[PDB]
């Protein structure tokens, strides 16, 4: 229903005017609510994990994969909101969080894009859908054409994966030359042992995975990161990670991995103590999603990682959501904005956010708590249940560097808060106009779930015992 | 210059290894080699009408892989929206 | 039990691995770097690569192998001793003396630390617990290891603690009896 | 229904006294008071004759999430006491209103703020003593430090930042490769619980590993020699409350660890080590006693004081004595007693008067202040081991415990009773003698709240001191439960 | 052309309350020799001394209270003993 | 295989080693994808099936695609700045 939604709404976008483009976002935001609940009922197909091959050995659905279709609808829906809503109602905020008018059609090309890897069982509509990914993420860096920063971005992101395209590519036809075959669905664990697919599956691998921002190729990611505007960052970081890992856990083909267990100890390393002297928050907030891209480069290593894959994804999709949001919050108490698209870098901008919304502050430490792994928060059984799994299939010495790549990744997430909490000599007593109720409504239901959401666990592995086994 | 030349080594040899399936390394190489064998070509008379190569393509394109033919619409329209949208200023 | 190895010949293979790896880290070091430079700057303003990668090679596996052959077992103090040694090598560079101390010290601690958990990135397939026996013992039987009981045998308590503390062969109870 | 209209009565309450008073402190008062009257209530109705779990709630069950569960399958989260989790949960919620007492007059600025902080770590360390699974010990035992953090940070002293980001991060940095070790035990078992785990054995190579990591956990905590390392700057720069709660209870609370997580699984492997436990033991008790005396500031001093005490309370608990085990209950109890009434006479009468800690400015407080002066002596020698005051009962059979196992520690070990005088006696004269000093002018003689939470903390060392056989009816289990002498 | 909102109006920050007057003379000498004191981590080096008091603390007394400690495990009982009984077990 | 092995790689090298403009870099991308077409047609016509040329006229047309995407992108970067630098982006 994201095709009818596509060929629906280009139509509809060419006939509106600019003024309208704000509304239409509105439009699809409810639409895409409606296919959460008037459509959730397709769990039932996939009772006892009971997998469906679509389209003739071409798409394999199973229920993996629609709770990844479920994670991905839920943050457009979020990040539909974003775009679709004021913030405040000034002359100010009208022309900083201003969309275009081929903003969304961009949007849902990508989530096609993304979802069009998750379900796939061939390596063309595996090559077919990155590329889709790839030029929407392209265009959607270069949509804000009038800035400078954001064009060079889109060109350095064109060629950095045009480059692991093609990576990709060759990998995918180095294993069609040994093999008249598409599938990873062919390998049947027989032919693994007498066939040296080694080097072939583990270059399939990193050519996905350099895209993510694994560590020996990560600084261009951490460029991209910091040069787009505010908003586009929050999609292009999320989208194409949640994708291309929830493609790499489904498909076990880097198992006793030493390429990719070296790149899971590098990575863990360089993310913690590569984000520690830094002054701008979307670098500092890149690093952490490069740590925490760190963590499932782990569980690409071992065999049966489903429970511990899906729950730090949406832990870290809300915890990743709510700290983006949180920070558009604080661009009405800040003394200083510059540069129109990004209008808060420096993260001593925020210094008096104690004074002036307090439980702004509330908000900001129970997220960042979460990134830390602090146990009455939703991130701690996450690292809990990545280590469960780390510890059972004979990873020991990466259990221990993962640990002291938490405590050094902690430093600079308590960064946020010490310059949070801090005396400000100019306070606000009063504001005429408030935040939009719809928009912080999202960001207080984000932090119920983060608090209040070990509540569940029991319920959840009930759940996922059923339709999983 | 250096990295130029280490790369030109290694990269060519490495693109001839993945052929080959011999655990021993040297080995993989040297397979990468042995061609110059002929292959006989017999002539087979199973096949009764001209089937080109570009029938058999319109054949797969459009009910194996339908879908990636479709998909691949996708891709076409999305390379007529961007360039457009980049290069519009509306209004 | 074991077999003892040959330092010469590891040694020079891994002081011809670090030699290569010195050359394409000069290599890379020219090419990724500014200001005017030239084929004969690979080895001129290499900053001292290739001796990092020659001296930390020979080193660490020099140390390693006459540690394992004077101490005829293989375990995780063969690590730390040829760590300690790559240490030596890496603090030498800061002509400091506390400097050289703390580098030797930390290194052969971290390498130590890695040998001990079986000197490998990766995993071990026998002796992870997806792969092992576990659980209850099914009957009486050698316990072993990831395998839990409900009572162990006193003579192994014996053997693998000691005859002294507050722990005997006998109860202190029927040790002192009527009869 | 009824639970539930209880709980919308109250926070309806809570609202109109928000609405009408601006400070909560006298609710909170209330409400610890309350938890008070709660907690001895249950004291009555518990049973002394039986060794089992008496009063059993599970929380976050499947079948019911919110609430209570009475179901066949349990995988929720466990709670319950014995008599030893008892008598610490009665030294946790006599001390709670006595720090919300203690800044009844200093916080000024953010008071809502400060009690709540305050009022919710007292909440997370008596829910720390009720857990029953290893991840239920395990999330409440962390949950204290976001609390902390902004605790230290935003109140303290000039130097706030790095003594919130020291208890941030030694005490993390700990209890991760805790949790590490709670793991291994969790996929092994597949079972965390306080009441079968004494039935399950592990081998001798695999008991040998886990033990490591709940060890250095519980060095981190009770804070032995090798990282002994954040608590006189936390202490040194914390405000008064988080620095009572601190030295009063989380140390005990590791010193309940030792015995509630490792004694009773770990015992073919605890024998193994126990004299790496006596090396450990020893040089923190010397050392640490040691560096005491050069010290210019005053909160610090009493900090490493207690680092010397919990040194001498784990080696009764490792002892494999009868003896050790009731002295290290005995001397938790009563440290927790002492010592916040010591940083009470740094903090509260000294602090808030002249607002400047250095040891060098304070000199005959006797002759302007005679009633403080006789609290700073008679608390200096509760400290000691000077009998008749419970701290003595704690370090002797403490010492004596740690005799039996091995008398040539217990001979370097004993003393302590003259490295423990030597700093505290050398401070006490330096305070209460000497003519008036030229720094200080003088100020008013001790309130009568600050005498209130004196006289209590010292009748509580007192009352110890005489009978220490008052509290024997909780421990009579649990000082034979640990033992295993074959 | 980008300020922040004109609807702010934000005033200054108190601490409040009463100003407790000066209890105490601070000393320049005593303030500056305590700030020394406390915070002299950041100005330690490693010297000949600093190496005699790391080598014999940190290293020489562990390993020796370690041996000390590790012969004398289940040598000595003295719970009931009698003339011409031997208390070491070895 | 030699052929489009020898055009990956150095149409590869001449991608990375380029200093000194930005259309070699996008004639470099194009060579590789050439490359990658010519291996995978000799599998086709090694292994008997139009499989491999199925993928193969599918990445033609994702050529096709990347080529106009990315250079309406070098437009809007020329758009701002009206000249491209010799050293790079
Ligand atoms: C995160 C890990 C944390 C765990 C370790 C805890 C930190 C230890 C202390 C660190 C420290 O003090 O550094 C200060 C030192 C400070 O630098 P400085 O400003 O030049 O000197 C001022 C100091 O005050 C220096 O002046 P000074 O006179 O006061 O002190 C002399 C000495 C003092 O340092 C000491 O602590 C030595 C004294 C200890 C004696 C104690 C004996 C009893 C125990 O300082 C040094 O020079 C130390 C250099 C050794 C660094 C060791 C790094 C080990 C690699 C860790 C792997 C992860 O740090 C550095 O020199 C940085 C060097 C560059 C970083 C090196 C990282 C490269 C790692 C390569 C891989 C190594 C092998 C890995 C294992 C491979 C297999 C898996
Ligand atoms: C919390 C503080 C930090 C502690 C770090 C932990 C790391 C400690 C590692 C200890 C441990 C993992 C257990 C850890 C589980 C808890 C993990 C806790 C958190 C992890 C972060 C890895 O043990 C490693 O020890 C190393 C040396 O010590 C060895 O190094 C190497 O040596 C050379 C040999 O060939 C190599 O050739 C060389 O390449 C290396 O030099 C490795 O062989 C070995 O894998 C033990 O595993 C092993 O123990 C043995 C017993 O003997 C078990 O055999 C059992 O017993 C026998 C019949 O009784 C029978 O043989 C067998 O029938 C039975 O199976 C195995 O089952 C196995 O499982
Ligand atoms: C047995 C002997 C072994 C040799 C070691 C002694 C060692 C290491 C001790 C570290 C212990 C590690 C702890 C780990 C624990 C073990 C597990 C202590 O070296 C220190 O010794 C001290 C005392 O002798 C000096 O302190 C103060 O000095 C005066 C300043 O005013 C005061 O007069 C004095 O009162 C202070 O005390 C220091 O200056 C000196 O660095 C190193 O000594 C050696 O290293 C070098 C590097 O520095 C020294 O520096 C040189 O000095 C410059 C001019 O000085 C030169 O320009 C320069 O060429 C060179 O840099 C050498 O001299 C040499 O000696
Ligand atoms: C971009 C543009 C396109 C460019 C094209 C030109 C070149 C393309 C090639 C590059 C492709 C991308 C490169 C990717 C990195 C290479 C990836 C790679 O090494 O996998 C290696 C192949 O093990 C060789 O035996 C590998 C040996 C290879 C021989 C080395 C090269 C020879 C040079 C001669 C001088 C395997 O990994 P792995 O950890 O799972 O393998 C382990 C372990 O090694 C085994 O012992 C275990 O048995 C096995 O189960 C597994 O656990
Ligand atoms: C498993 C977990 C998975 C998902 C759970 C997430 C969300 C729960 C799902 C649905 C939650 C549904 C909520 C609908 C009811 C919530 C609700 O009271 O209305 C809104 C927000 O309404 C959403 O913001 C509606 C936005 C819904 C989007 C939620 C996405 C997050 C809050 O009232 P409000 O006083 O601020 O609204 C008033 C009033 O309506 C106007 O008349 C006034 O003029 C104005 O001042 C305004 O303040
Ligand atoms: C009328 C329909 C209402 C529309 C509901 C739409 C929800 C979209 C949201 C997606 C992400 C949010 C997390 C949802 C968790 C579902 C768990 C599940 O059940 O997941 C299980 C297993 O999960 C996993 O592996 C681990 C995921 C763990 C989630 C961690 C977050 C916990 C806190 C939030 C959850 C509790 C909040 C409840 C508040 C009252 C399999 O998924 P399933 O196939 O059983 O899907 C269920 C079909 N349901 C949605 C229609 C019911
Ligand atoms: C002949 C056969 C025998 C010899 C074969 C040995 C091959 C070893 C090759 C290693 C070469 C060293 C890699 C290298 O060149 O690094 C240089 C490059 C930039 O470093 P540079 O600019 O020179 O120094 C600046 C310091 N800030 O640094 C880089 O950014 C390159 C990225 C790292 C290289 C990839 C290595 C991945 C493995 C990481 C190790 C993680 C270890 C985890 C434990
Ligand atoms: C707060 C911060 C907390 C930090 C906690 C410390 C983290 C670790 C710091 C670095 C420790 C470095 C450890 C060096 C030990 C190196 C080693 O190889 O140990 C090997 C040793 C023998 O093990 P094995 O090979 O099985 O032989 C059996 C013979 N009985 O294995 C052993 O016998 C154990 C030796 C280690 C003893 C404990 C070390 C301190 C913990
Ligand atoms: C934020 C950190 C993460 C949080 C994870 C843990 C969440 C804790 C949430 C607080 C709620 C727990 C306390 C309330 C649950 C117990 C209420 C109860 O009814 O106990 C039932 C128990 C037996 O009752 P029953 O079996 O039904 O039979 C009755 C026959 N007369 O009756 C009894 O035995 C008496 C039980 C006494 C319980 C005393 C607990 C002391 C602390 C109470 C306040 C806790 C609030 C802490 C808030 C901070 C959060 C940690
Ligand atoms: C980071 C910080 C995280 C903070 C974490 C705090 C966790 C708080 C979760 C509270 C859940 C635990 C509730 C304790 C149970 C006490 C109770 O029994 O309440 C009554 C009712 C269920 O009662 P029932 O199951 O019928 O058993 C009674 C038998 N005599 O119970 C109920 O009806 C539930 C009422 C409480 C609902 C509160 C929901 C969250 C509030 C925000």
């Amino acid at each position: 229903m994201l095709i009818l939604a596509i060929i629906s709404l280009i139509t509809f976008v060419s006939m509106s005017k600019l003024s309208d483009n704000r509304a239409i976002i509105r439009l699809i935001n409810i639409y895409l609510i409606l296919v959460l609940v008037l459509d959730s009922f397709l769990y039932l197909l996939f009772l006892n994990n009971q997998t469906y091959t679509v389209m003739g050995e071409l798409l394999i659905f199973n229920s993996f994969t629609f709770y990844i279709d479920m994670l991905i609808y839920f943050i457009m829906i979020v990040i539909s909101s974003l775009y679709g809503y004021n913030l405040y109602n000034n002359n100010l905020y009208k022309t900083l969080f201003e969309p275009k008018k081929e903003l969304i059609i961009l949007f849902l090309i990508n989530i096609l894009g993304a979802l069009l890897i998750v379900h796939s069982n061939d390596f063309i509509t595996l090559f077919v859908a990155i590329e889709l990914q790839s030029y929407s993420i392209y265009l959607i860096t270069a949509i804000y054409n009038s800035s400078y920063k954001a064009s060079k971005a889109s060109m350095l992101y064109f060629f950095m994966g045009g480059i692991l395209s093609i990576l990709i590519a060759y990998s995918i036809n180095t294993y069609y030359s040994v093999l008249n075959s598409y599938t990873l669905h062919s390998l049947d664990s027989l032919i693994i042992n007498t066939l040296d697919l080694n080097l072939i599956l583990i270059a399939l691998s990193l050519g996905l995975l350099f895209k993510i921002g694994i560590a020996p190729l990560h600084k261009w990611l951490i460029s991209i990161y910091e040069n787009t505007p505010i908003l586009i960052t929050i999609y292009i970081s999320l989208i194409p990670k949640i994708s291309i890992l929830s493609y790499l856990v489904l498909s076990n083909i880097s198992i006793n991995s030493l390429v990719i267990s070296i790149l899971a100890i590098l990575t863990l390393l360089v993310g913690s103590v590569g984000g520690l002297l830094q002054i701008k928050i979307k670098r500092l907030l890149a690093f952490s999603g490069l740590t925490n891209a760190g963590y499932m480069m782990l569980l690409l290593l071992l065999n049966n990682n489903e429970f511990s894959y899906l729950y730090y994804i949406t832990q870290y999709s809300i915890s990743h959501l709510a700290i983006f949001m949180i920070i558009i919050f604080s661009i009405y108490y800040i003394n200083y904005i510059n540069n129109q698209y990004n209008p808060i870098i420096y993260v001593n901008q925020l210094k008096g956010l104690i004074h002036d919304n307090a439980y702004l502050v509330l908000s900001m430490a129970i997220v960042v708590f979460s990134f830390i792994g602090i146990p009455p928060l939703l991130g701690f059984f996450g690292k809990l249940n990545i280590l469960m799994s780390i510890l059972n299939n004979g990873y020991y010495f990466i259990s221990i560097v993962l640990i002291v790549a938490s405590l050094i990744s902690a430093l600079y997430y308590l960064y946020l808060l010490n310059v949070s909490i801090q005396d400000k000599n100019n306070i606000l007593i009063n504001s005429n106009e408030t935040v939009s109720s719809v928009l912080s409504y999202i960001l207080s239901s984000l932090i119920i779930l983060i608090t209040f959401g070990f509540i569940y666990n029991s319920l959840i592995i009930d759940i996922f015992n059923v339709y999983f086994n | 210059l250096p990295l130029v030349l280490i790369s030109l080594i290694v990269l060519t040899i490495s693109g001839l290894m993945i052929y080959s399936n011999d655990s021993i390394l040297i080995n993989k190489l040297l397979e990468a080699f042995g061609n110059d064998y002929n292959t006989i070509i017999t002539q087979d008379w199973f096949n009764i009408e001209n089937t080109t190569l570009l029938t058999t393509i319109g054949n797969v394109l459009l009910t194996n892989n339908a879908f990636i033919l479709l998909v691949l619409a996708i891709v076409l329209l999305l390379g007529i929206i961007g360039p457009i949208s980049i290069t519009m200023k509306h209004k | 039990h074991f077999h003892p190895y040959n330092t010469l010949g590891l040694a020079t293979q891994s002081a011809m691995v670090g030699l290569g790896a010195g050359v394409v880290a000069a290599a890379a070091r020219n090419s990724l770097a500014t200001g005017p430079r030239n084929i004969l700057t690979t080895f001129s303003k290499s900053g001292g690569v290739v001796t990092i990668f020659t001296g930390a090679s020979i080193a660490y596996v020099f140390t390693y192998c006459s540690a394992a052959n004077l101490r005829e077992r293989k375990d995780g103090w063969n690590h730390m001793w040829a760590g300690a040694a790559t240490g030596a090598v890496l603090g030498a560079r800061t002509k400091l003396v506390p400097a050289f101390i703390g580098w030797t010290v930390l290194c052969g601690a971290a390498c130590g630390l890695f040998g001990w958990t079986g000197a490998r990135f990766n995993a071990d397939r026998k002796a992870s617990l997806e792969q092992s026996p576990k659980g209850f013992v099914q009957e009486d039987a050698h316990q072993t290891f990831w395998e839990v009981v409900h009572r162990r045998p006193l003579s192994l308590t014996v053997e693998q603690l000691g005859e002294g503390r507050g722990i005997n062969a006998v109860p202190i109870a029927t040790a002192t009896e009527a009869p | 229904m009824f639970l539930t209209s209880i709980l919308l009565s109250s926070l309806y309450l809570f609202n109109r006294i928000l609405a009408w008073q601006g400070n909560v402190k006298h609710f909170y008062l209330f409400a610890s008071n309350l938890l008070l009257l709660f907690i001895v209530v249950l004291y009555i109705n518990f049973n002394t004759f039986s060794n089992s779990f008496q009063f059993n709630f599970e929380l976050f069950n499947s079948l019911n999430p919110f609430g209570l569960s009475n179901s066949d399958i349990s995988n929720g989260l466990l709670f319950g006491i014995d008599g030893l989790s008892l008598t610490f949960i009665l030294l946790t919620v006599l001390l709670i209103p006595l720090t919300l007492l203690g800044n009844w007059y200093n916080i000024n600025f953010n008071s809502n703020l400060y009690y709540t902080l305050v009022l919710a770590i007292g909440l997370v360390i008596l829910l720390n003593f009720w857990a029953l699974d290893y991840i239920s010990f395990y999330i409440l035992f962390e949950a204290t430090l976001p609390l902390l953090f902004i605790l230290i940070h935003i109140y303290g002293s000039s130097d706030s930042e790095r003594a919130s980001f020291y208890v941030l991060m030694f005490t993390l940095s700990g209890s991760l490769f805790m949790l590490l070790s709670i793991v291994v035990i969790s996929i092994v078992l597949n079972t965390t619980n306080f009441i079968n785990h004494n039935l399950f054995v592990l081998s001798l190579d695999l008991q040998t590993i886990i033990w490591l990591g709940l060890f250095i956990a519980i060095m981190v905590k009770t804070p032995l020699f090798p990282i002994h390392v954040w608590l006189p700057v936390v202490h040194s720069e914390s405000p008064l409350a988080g620095s009572m709660i601190l030295a009063g209870l989380i140390l005990k609370l590791a010193l309940y660890a030792i015995l509630r997580l490792l004694l009773p699984l770990l015992c073919e492997a605890q024998i193994l080590y126990t004299p790496m436990i006596y090396i450990i033991s020893l040089l923190t008790i010397i050392l640490t006693s040691l560096a005491t005396l050069r010290q210019i500031d005053l909160k610090v001093i009493i900090a490493y004081s207690s680092i010397s005490h919990m040194g001498i309370a784990i080696l009764g608990v490792c002892s494999n004595t009868s003896l050790g085990i009731y002295g290290s209950i005995v001397l938790g109890v009563a440290h927790g007693f002492v010592s916040p009434a010591l940083f009470l006479i740094v903090g509260g009468i000294l602090y808030d008067r002249y607002h400047i800690r250095i040891v060098n400015y304070y000199k005959g407080l006797t002759t302007y202040m005679p009633q403080l002066a006789t609290y700073i002596i008679i608390l200096s020698f509760a400290n000691i081991g000077t009998p008749l005051t419970g701290n003595f009962t704690g370090e002797f059979l403490s010492l004596q415990g740690g005799f039996i196992r091995n008398p040539i520690i217990g001979g370097i070990s004993c003393i302590s009773v003259l490295l423990a005088a030597i700093y505290q006696l050398k401070l006490t004269n330096k305070l209460t003698g000497g003519i008036s000093s030229i720094y200080m002018h003088r100020t008013n003689d001790v309130t009568i709240r600050e005498k209130f939470i004196m006289n209590i903390l010292i009748i509580s060392t007192l009352i110890i001191g005489i009978c220490p056989q008052i509290m024997y009816n909780l421990l009579y289990w649990t000082v034979n439960n640990y033992i295993y002498i074959i | 052309e980008l300020k922040p909102s004109s609807a702010i109006q934000r005033g200054p920050l108190n601490k409040g309350g009463w100003d407790a007057p000066h209890a105490l003379h601070n000393d320049g000498a005593i303030d500056r020799y305590a700030h020394w004191r406390t915070f002299y981590q950041e100005r330690f080096k490693y010297t000949r001394a600093t190496g005699k008091s790391t080598l014999i603390f940190l290293v020489a007394f562990p390993a020796l209270i370690g041996y000390v400690a590790y012969q004398s495990e289940g040598l000595f009982e003295f719970a009931g003993k009698r003339r011409g009984e031997s208390v070491t077990t070895r | 295989m030699f052929i489009g092995t020898i055009i990956l790689v150095l149409s590869f090298l001449g991608f990375v080693f380029n200093r000194r403009n930005i259309i070699l870099a996008f004639i470099c991308l194009e060579t590789m994808l050439l490359g990658i077409n010519l291996i995978l047609l000799r599998n086709s016509v090694l292994f008997d099936d139009i499989s491999g040329s199925l993928f193969a006229i599918v990445i033609i047309i994702l050529a096709g695609v990347e080529s106009a995407i990315g250079l309406s992108l070098l437009v809007s970067y020329y758009r701002l700045r009206g000249v491209i630098n010799s050293y790079g982006i």
